[PDB]
């Protein structure tokens, strides 16, 4: 048993396998609400 | 005697018609004992009231809970409290339509009609132990649950919000069956209740025998409602000398006697089936009322008022509101409990009882009970008198009297209780 | 480069951990099963995490929270990589046996394994603190053992 | 070497010990699709519920009995979750559900247990004891096949040979009857269309680079 | 350690016991103010197990208070700014961080370290946000 | 042994058997010759109940 | 010879077999702190204990067994 | 579909078979028109592959089963799981005609050998018994002395008379003694010297 | 401990006096050792287990040989004596716990002889020289039997399974069956037999087997028994 | 409790009844149980006996022929070794290989021979229930 080669296939089994999806990519401005923090990171 | 069929327990003792306690047919104990069931210091005993659990011998105190009955899981029925569905005797094959129908249940309304869909699948397939245990379960005509009952009881009963919620349960209980036993079932389903009397019978069953416990099953703790073959042979009491008790290693269910408590020869052994509800919640689940019931409740609505503080040290009654019990240091009983509970009362730091207004709050509220026990058309004894003697033993119909009965002499003892401590305050 | 600064060294630790530990349990517990020495997987499973314990911070990671080089638990840099913008950088290593010990917190059980002069040199110059905890390092200072 | 190896596997997990019933996990390491898939699941416990349509058959953290996993490879429930040591939220200790069922009886790991030297030891010991099929004449008789069929050969042994890359029919004209055998592709049947053959010959055969010196 | 021993009995026990955000804060103030070792990577890893409990836990004026007074007393302004950028939105956030002038004082030692590191464009806010 | 030992959890035979049958006089030994080493091996326990840093017997 | 039996049942009784041991041990140096007789002939006081929790367990098994 | 208040439920291992029956005292005969099986307890009927001419009037019959024992011997969990499990597996029914259908309390009760129908659990299927009679007499012969063996999985039926009938021992032995001649030629055979050997 | 008990006797008046005896090693000496020794275990050393030491005749360790230089030690605590005695015995260890294989399992001489306990009767061609039994009524009738020399331990024999539960089988049918005219019917398989009727049920099972079967079921039954005569 | 076995204990079979056994009673009963089978077997055993004797060991027949063959085989190629039909490797390689394979097949066909000619040979019941000897230990006394 392999993961893929390729990054997105081995995403693919991420998701399949549920070692990590999408709903554990959170982060502090995306939890306690910092909605402000967008307008400053980026300019 | 791994095998057989048809044991019963002998009508011999049901045959009060002409006017008390043999011993259970040995096969009722050995059908267990062969299956691991253990009974120490304890028999199965046949009144007309049906079966109880009597002390066979005097057990001395013990420091730790002492063992009175072990009972193995794999006898037991089970269903989930909470609304993902799992069976841990697993009786249930996967995909049968006992699961739809179970599933269509609500998650709390109905935990007595899935408990009545699982004991009936249980009569259904052999070689469960319900298939030998159900002919010791009380029939349709002497089980005491009022969802067997009719109007003719129900007007006996003179109690228009309990006739009410009775009605509304045996609505319930034939709506579902007409819903989930229509023609169009498999015959695998058909079978199981045919009628609507084997249904009704099935749910009364398994109303006034649902133990439930917070329980562990290897790892899972979990909450489930269950029916254990002789630990709901037990009959209640508030003032309990057992508990059920769960041992996870070995999958017992343990029948424990208190610890500290000595227990004679012939003692019944009860445990408290629910502690803190009323009689007529007694009666609406279970079926029976007790007049000890320290937990009833009376319409007062005087204001009127006794020093409660008083009315517990006159009758030497200890503990929290929670925790009110009696010692050694006659009369008071559960009754008194529960009038210290719901009398109208006062309590103040310190100060003490006016002893002439609290003579007049005996006096009015003497009066209140009075047309409380006016409001029937008949006094106790009367009732008694219709006990003592009865036609036909028809037990929705004794029941109905009991409950009638035992709420006039509660009054009654409150009269009494009254009396006496008006007079024994001095 | 596909997930970024925030995302891409989290997750890249994960899938190698998780890959390595698949590898590891495969290449050691095919050893015993073709030798018909069988063992349940669970004993395996505790070595495995103990070598796929840690992730090193890489020199682009230089912070003042953590400093390159440094070896830190996965779930202290998953933990600090979602709380922390500090230019968190790491990747994941798989510590070897004789590296996982002599990096165990307990420095009694790393002295007394092995190295034993130099892991006293650095932990004193660290002034280090065993907190006592773990069987090892107990039975040298003759205790009940927390366990 | 198993000496050193039990050593050094102790000194790296002396400190795993089961401090904790749960360390509330999230997640679970996925098994699916044999005996393997058995030894990999019996004494787990799961990481999430699992439901054969709208039956629920295993509730999370239910412990991995014999009987669940049969319904599971009967009725095809892949993605059957279940909390490994690697599901645990702590690397310097393991929670009782996150190793399941005890080395040494039926029901829970148990607190205090130190499963890490257990572990240890439980690999260390058995390190202790860590260390072409022929086609035989089943008859005498003549043998007989069709030679056409089959390509010449020179044998690892220097004997001529066929070798074949069919099923091959080989008749033994025994005794009593025409018995028969079947010779596989790719193989080398080392006798001829019309050979005597003894019972129990060998009739049919199915790095390093070392200097030899003459 | 003390602190955190108990930190450890509550985030691994029954749910009736898991921590709350004062448990939290509690155990934050306890490695901020630790005497004798760095404590950054601990409370790092405590705030980042405060947002893994996102669906049970949210922060307080205290919580991002305690964070300031970190990312302030060790050099690690580039977080401590975010912080105080959150705890502007409480009333008072900036009483609590000067928490009655003891402990050291954690606003005076943030607003030097957006004085030093010339973080001006900060510490305007800062200085409006008092 | 001592492996065995403490994989039963047996641990109050493992102290009788590495100390009173024979702080411990060896862990004495091993912090005095530390400390001959120039390296203070001190030990503390906290006070569950006042958090007072006690300095052990050694 | 039967009283492992009755160490079984009570490992079975107790929910955790170290605490049951612990148990035990606290037991039996509560006894011999609150009773000074020397009890330490052919009878033992862990034997003591075994035996009165399996009494307690409603078990006819004497002092020692 | 149908019902079964009429009906035996012929339980066997794979199928259950419904046969019609009349009312009789003791349920004992049969119609053997009206056929249906059904899978263990799944209430769906189809006709059984009849396979042999069958009689079309009520006739009582007694019946048994062919079924072997299974020790299931089950994996057990810990609540003390019983460590052994058998059960019966009935692989074949047959059902032997009654001698002019007396009643079994009827002095002159006999079972008509001569009328075995074989109800097979697998192919789904009822035939008629070929019986073979070794004893002499024909029709007119002394029925009481007859004793069925049957064999073959129940392909074979043989009526023979009482005396004869072989023992258990020497039955088990006899079976035995064919299945290890058969094996122990089939080692001996390897052998070179087979060829100018006797069975000695 | 054995001056310890020689105070409790107060056969010594002093720790000197009791090791004065103890020098001299008169019979009062073994007595004191014996109490001693009754109840206290110890532990074993290769690998280390303990167990119940039994005071035994002549000078070298006797040890069981499924547990089986080894060293020698005291638990010297009340907690220690606690731990060995609940925790340290093989009772509680019967597990290898790298699978939970059983270790104690009958091996060496013991397991062969269990074989030939179980090797039974000889089959067919090795019993019979051309191609064509007692009843029991039960067991101990059998093993009277052979102890009278009646029938071998090789010799098969038919005993009545009147616990005709949990007959062993192979998923064979019936090698044959037998029906009487009068609807009796024999079942005869290759290891038991069955006698039953469409009348009336089932008589008897009747298992061909052995006195070596027979002797290996009944010392399993009678050691589940001779155990669980304490339940009593 | 247990089923009646009426078949013969291999070393796996007694590892599936006191594994079940104790997965059954747990420790309490199967303590005892095992410890009494220790004295049953002892007993039958002493009644019994495994001794061994110098034509208990039992050279599987054929053998002669298979040396034979291979003798002749051998004898064959070192003619044509001499004659430079063959190089040194392949006569190595035959060498090795066909002794190799008719010691195998001398062992492949040891056990068969015993169950089939000889079942209550000493070492058969020795290797086959497990006691002592491997089946290579044995096939290195008889083959
Ligand atoms: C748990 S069920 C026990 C079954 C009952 N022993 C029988 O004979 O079926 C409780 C039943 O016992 C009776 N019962 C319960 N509590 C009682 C009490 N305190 N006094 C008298 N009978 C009682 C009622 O008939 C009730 O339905
Ligand atoms: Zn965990």
């Amino acid at each position: 048993d392999w993961f893929p080669e390729e990054p997105f296939e081995a995403f693919k089994e991420m998701r399949e396998r549920k070692v990590f999806d999408v709903s554990d990519m959170y982060t502090i401005a995306d939890v306690w609400g910092w909605t402000w923090e967008k307008d400053f990171k980026n300019k | 005697a791994s095998l057989e069929t048809q044991p019963f327990p002998l009508f011999q003792s049901p045959a009060s018609e002409e006017s008390e306690l043999e011993s259970a047919d040995p096969d009722f104990y050995k059908i267990g004992y062969v299956r691991r069931v253990r009974a120490y210091g304890v028999e199965f005993k046949e009144g007309p009231d049906g079966f109880g659990i009597y002390a066979s011998k005097d057990i001395e105190p013990r420091r730790r809970a002492r063992v009175i009955m072990e009972i193995p899981h794999e006898l037991m029925i089970t269903i989930r409290q909470k609304h993902p569905w799992m069976f841990f005797p697993d009786i249930v094959p996967i995909g049968h339509p006992i699961f739809d129908i179970i599933n269509s249940t609500d998650p709390e309304r109905d935990w007595d009609l899935r408990l009545a869909c699982l004991l009936l699948f249980s009569f259904d397939r052999e070689d469960h132990f319900w298939r030998l245990y159900g002919d010791f379960l009380p029939a349709a005509d002497e089980c005491s649950s009022l969802l067997l009952a009719t109007e003719e009881d129900l007007a006996e009963l003179q109690d228009p919000q309990l006739v009410s919620t009775i009605r509304q349960q045996q609505k319930r209980v034939l709506e579902f069956w007409e819903k989930n036993w229509h023609s169009g079932v498999p015959l695998k389903i058909k079978r199981l209740a045919e009628d609507a009397e084997r249904f009704i019978w099935a749910v009364s069953i398994a109303q006034t025998r649902c133990i439930s416990m917070k329980t562990r099953i290897g790892a899972l703790v979990q909450d489930l409602n269950m029916m254990i073959p002789y630990a709901d042979m037990l009959n209640h009491s508030f003032e309990p000398n057992c508990f059920l008790h769960w041992r996870p290693k070995d999958r017992i269910l343990e029948v424990m006697s208190n610890a500290g408590q000595a227990i004679k020869k012939g003692e019944e052994m009860t445990i408290n089936y629910m502690p803190g509800q009323k009689n007529n919640m007694l009666m609406e689940r279970y079926g029976f009322s007790t007049p000890v019931n320290p937990w009833d409740a009376i319409p007062f609505s005087g204001d009127s008022r006794i020093h409660l503080n008083s009315f517990l040290s006159v009758f030497n009654i200890f503990g929290l509101p929670e925790e009110y019990y009696h010692d050694s240091e006659s009369f008071v009983d559960g009754a008194v409990i529960a009038a210290a509970r719901t009398l109208p009362t006062w309590s103040d730091i310190d100060l003490p009882p006016i002893p002439s207004a609290e003579r007049k709050a005996v006096k009015e509220l003497q009066d209140e009970c009075r047309k409380m026990l006016a409001e029937y058309p008949t006094t106790s004894e009367q009732d008694q008198k219709l006990l003592d003697s009865l036609s036909e033993a028809r037990t929705t119909f004794a029941t109905a009297v009991k409950y009638r009965m035992h709420r006039k002499m509660f009054i009654g003892k409150i009269i009494k209780a009254l009396d006496i401590y008006q007079e024994r305050l001095l | 480069r596909i997930l970024g600064i925030p995302w891409g060294f989290l997750i890249g630790a994960e899938l190698t951990i998780v890959q390595s530990r698949i590898s590891l349990v495969n290449k050691i517990q095919k050893v015993y099963r073709s030798q018909g020495v069988q063992i349940h997987n669970r004993h395996i499973e505790i070595i495995v995490r103990q070598i796929t314990s840690k992730v090193l911070v890489s020199e682009e990671g230089m912070s003042n929270v953590f400093l390159p080089g440094e070896l830190i638990g996965l779930l202290r840099a998953e933990r600090t990589g979602r709380a922390l913008e500090e230019a968190i950088c790491y990747r994941a290593v798989l510590l070897g046996i004789t590296r996982a010990s002599l990096n165990t917190q307990s420095f009694i059980s790393e002295a007394s394994f092995q190295e034993t002069a130099r892991v006293l040199a650095k932990a004193a110059l660290r002034g280090r603190i065993d907190w006592l905890k773990g069987l090892k390092e107990n039975v040298v200072l003759g205790g009940v053992i927390p366990a | 070497d198993a000496g050193y190896l039990t050593r050094r596997l102790v000194e790296v997990v002396q400190h795993i010990v089961v401090r904790r019933t749960d360390c509330g996990t999230i997640r679970g390491i996925s098994v699916s699709p044999e005996r393997i898939f058995i030894q990999t699941l019996i004494g787990r416990v799961l990481a999430d519920d699992i439901y054969i349509g709208s039956r629920c058959v295993a509730f999370r953290n239910q412990d991995l009995g014999i009987g669940l996993v049969n319904r599971f490879i009967t009725f095809g429930t892949q993605s059957i979750s279940i909390r490994t040591p690697f599901t645990c939220r702590s690397t310097s200790w393991i929670c009782r559900l996150c190793y399941g069922r005890s080395p040494t009886h039926g029901d829970l790991v148990e607190l205090g247990e130190a499963v890490g030297i257990i572990a240890g030891q439980s690999i260390g010991e058995p390190g202790t004891q860590l260390t072409a099929e022929h086609v035989r004449a089943p008859y005498n008789g003549k043998i007989k096949f069709n030679e056409d069929l089959v390509h010449p050969t020179r044998t690892r042994h220097g004997h001529p040979a066929f070798l074949c890359y069919i099923d091959l029919s080989v008749i033994i004209e025994s005794e009593d009857i025409i018995h028969s055998v079947t010779i596989p592709p790719k193989s080398f049947l080392l006798v001829q269309n019309d050979q005597y053959v003894e019972s129990e010959q060998v009739i049919a055969e199915i790095k390093e680079r070392v200097r030899k010196y003459i | 350690e003390v602190a955190y021993a108990t930190f450890e009995n509550m985030e691994y026990g029954e749910d009736f016991m898991k921590p709350d955000t004062e448990t939290y804060n509690w155990v934050i103030q306890a490695y901020t103010r630790a005497d004798s070792y760095d404590r950054v990577q601990d409370v790092a890893e405590l705030l980042g197990m405060m947002v893994e409990d996102y669906k049970r836990v949210q922060p307080n004026v205290k919580t991002h208070a305690l964070l300031v007074e970190c990312f302030t007393k060790y050099c690690v302004v580039k977080e401590a700014i975010r912080h105080f950028r959150a705890l502007k939105n409480f009333e008072g956030g900036t009483k609590v961080l000067h928490n009655a002038g003891n402990f050291e004082d954690p606003l005076s030692l943030y607003l030097r370290a957006l004085c030093r590191e010339g973080r001006i464009v900060e510490l305007i806010d800062a200085l409006d946000a008092m | 042994e001592v492996w065995a030992l403490e994989g039963f959890g047996v641990a109050h035979i493992l102290q009788e058997m590495l100390t009173y049958k024979s702080a411990p006089e060896s862990f004495r030994l091993l912090v005095r010759e530390l400390r001959s080493l120039a390296l203070e091996l001190n030990h503390f326990l906290v006070s569950e109940k006042n958090f007072q840093i006690n300095r052990k017997e050694v | 010879k039967v009283m492992t039996m009755d160490i079984e049942r009570l490992l079975l009784s107790e929910d955790n077999r170290f605490e049951f041991v612990n148990s035990v041990a606290a037991e039996a140096t509560e006894y011999v702190e609150k009773n000074r007789d020397e009890y330490g002939g052919t009878k033992k006081a862990i034997f003591h204990v075994l035996s009165n929790r399996v009494n307690d367990l409603g078990f006819d098994r004497p002092e020692a067994y | 579909r149908i019902n079964e208040d009429e009906f035996h439920k012929i339980s066997l291992l794979d199928c259950d078979f419904f046969i019609r029956k009349p009312p009789d005292p003791d349920n004992d005969v049969y119609d053997f028109r009206e056929m249906y099986v059904t899978p263990p307890d799944t209430d769906i009927y189809s006709v059984p592959r009849v396979l042999a001419p069958m009689p079309q009037k009520y006739i009582r019959c007694a019946m048994s089963d062919y079924g072997c024992y299974d020790v299931t011997e089950p994996p057990i969990d810990a609540p003390r799981d019983p460590l052994y499990k058998s059960e019966r597996e009935i692989s074949k029914v047959f059902l032997t005609k009654h001698y002019r259908n007396r009643r079994l309390n009827d002095p002159e009760f006999v079972l008509d050998f001569e009328e075995i129908y074989v109800i097979d659990s697998k192919t789904k299927s009822i035939t008629r018994a070929r019986v073979l009679v070794t004893v002499p007499g024909g029709r007119k012969r002394d029925r009481k002395d007859d004793l069925l063996v049957i064999r073959d999985n129940g392909n074979s039926f043989k009526i023979i008379h009482v005396g004869e009938r072989d023992d258990p021992t020497t039955v088990i032995e006899r079976e035995e003694w064919t299945k290890t001649r058969e094996d122990m030629e089939k080692h001996l055979r390897k052998l070179r010297d087979f060829s100018v050997s006797n069975w000695f | 401990f054995v001056i310890r008990g020689l105070i409790r006797q107060h056969l010594a008046s002093n720790i000197g006096v009791a090791k004065s005896q103890i020098r001299e090693k008169k019979p009062i000496v073994w007595e004191i050792l014996q109490e001693v020794m009754q109840g206290h275990p110890v532990l074993l050393n290769r690998g280390i287990q303990s167990f119940q030491p039994i005071l035994v005749e002549g000078r070298t360790i006797c040890l069981h040989p499924l547990v089986c230089q080894m060293a020698v030690h005291v638990p010297l605590s009340l907690e220690a004596q606690a731990e060995a005695r609940l925790l340290m015995f093989s009772h509680m260890n019967l597990l290898s716990p790298a699978i939970g294989d059983p270790i104690s399992v009958p091996t060496q001489d013991m397991l062969i002889g269990l074989y030939v306990l179980t090797s039974g009767t000889r089959r067919g061609i090795c019993a019979n020289r051309y191609n064509p039994e007692p009843f029991f009524c039960n067991s101990y009738d059998a093993i009277g039997a052979y102890r009278q020399k009646r029938i071998n331990l090789d010799s098969p024999l038919w005993l009545r399974w009147q616990l005709d539960q949990r007959v062993i089988a192979s998923k064979e049918v019936p090698i044959e069956v037998h029906y009487e005219s009068f609807g009796n019917y024999h079942e005869i398989y290759a290891h038991y037999l069955i006698v039953r009727s469409v009348k009336k049920e089932t008589l008897y099972i009747y298992i061909r087997t052995t006195v070596g079967h027979i002797s290996f079921y009944r010392e399993i039954e009678e050691a589940i028994q001779g155990f669980s005569q304490a339940c009593s | 409790n247990l089923v009646f076995h009426n078949k013969v204990i291999d070393g796996t079979a007694i590892k599936r009844l006191i594994s079940r056994l104790i997965d059954h009673f747990g420790m309490a009963y199967t303590s005892h149980i095992l410890d009494q089978v220790k004295t049953l077997g002892f007993q039958q055993a002493t009644a019994t006996s495994i001794s061994l004797g110098i034509d208990d060991l039992l050279t599987i027949p054929s053998k002669g022929w298979l040396v034979q063959d291979a003798e002749q085989q051998s004898l064959i190629l070192e003619k044509h070794h001499h004659y430079g039909n063959v190089h040194a490797v392949e006569k190595l390689r035959q060498s090795i290989e066909i002794w190799y394979a008719t010691s195998e097949y001398l062992r492949q066909e040891m056990n068969p021979n015993f169950r089939m000619t000889d079942p209550f040979n000493p070492v058969h019941m020795m290797s086959f229930s497990g006691a002592r000897g491997n089946a290579s230990q044995v096939h290195q006394l008889v083959g």
